[PDB]
């Protein structure tokens, strides 16, 4: 009985992989372009981070010296 | 067919090792 | 300096199987006890085993562990500690648990 | 003196807060210590399926 009910649980699927394969290709292209966007915005990010880091460093040494 | 797919083990989840490496690559730290 | 006596096809069947052996930790332990790690020729042959990480080649390898094992063995202190029985059991148990 | 000391402690905590927030925003990270064809991938994984399985 368990095997029977599991056979009913079984959803019918096309043995042909064309639909799946096409889905696959869409996802790969999609993650590719999203990865490019991430890369551009990530280089700009790290540049920004360097800038703010310099301003930080000025602050820290200046503050320490002046108050102490 | 065969198309290249890009995946980088995103499912899977130290400076002491860094130190030891740099210690072997430029010897002493002080310099 | 005996003349080499190898076979072409046979030695890639063999080098595959040898990589597999490297997957086994107890084989590493015996290997260390036999002080095969004392020989530089062995270590160059290990780098020759690096050819087995290549995709067409690794497509053939059966037990993944060996690859990891190989990178593990690149540290010599690791070699003297796989001479040790305790660490050997630690490694075996670590796979057994992953498994 | 006690009131003025309290004032100094509060100011110290204000500089604390500002540096804390700048260093939070700049999250500091250590530096980070091939593409695949699916066919060779899938075949390899199915091979491995019997051997990584109990």
């Amino acid at each position: 009985m368990q095997i029977d009910t599991l056979i009913n649980q079984l959803p019918g699927i096309s043995t042909a992989p064309k639909h799946q394969l096409e889905k696959i290709k869409k996802l790969q292209n999609s993650i590719e372009e999203k990865q490019l966007e991430r890369k551009s915005l990530e280089s700009e990010n790290e540049d920004l981070k360097l800038q703010l880091a310099k301003r930080i460093e000025t602050f820290g040494r200046l503050s320490c010296v002046l108050f102490q | 067919s065969l198309d290249p797919e890009i995946i980088g083990g995103q499912n899977n989840f130290n400076l002491q090792q860094i130190f030891q490496k740099i210690i072997q690559e430029r010897g002493p730290f002080r310099d | 300096l005996l003349s080499k006596v190898p076979d072409d096809k046979s030695r890639f069947e063999i080098e595959l199987e040898f990589v597999q052996m490297l997957s086994n930790p107890w084989y590493l332990n015996f290997l260390a006890q036999h002080k095969y790690f004392e020989d530089e020729a062995f270590l160059q042959y290990l780098e020759y085993m690096e050819y087995w990480r290549e995709p067409e080649y690794v497509k053939f390898i059966i037990y993944p562990t060996c690859l990891h094992m190989l990178t593990l063995l690149k540290n010599p202190q690791f070699r003297n500690d796989i001479s040790r029985a305790d660490l050997s059991k630690q490694v075996n148990d670590e796979i057994y648990y992953e498994w | 003196i006690s009131s003025l000391l309290k004032q100094d402690k509060e100011l110290d905590l204000q500089i604390q807060d500002c540096m804390r927030e700048m260093t939070s925003i700049y999250d500091t990270h250590l530096p980070k210590t091939q593409k695949v064809n699916a066919e060779t991938l899938l075949d390899y994984g199915r091979k491995l399926s019997k051997f990584s399985s109990a």
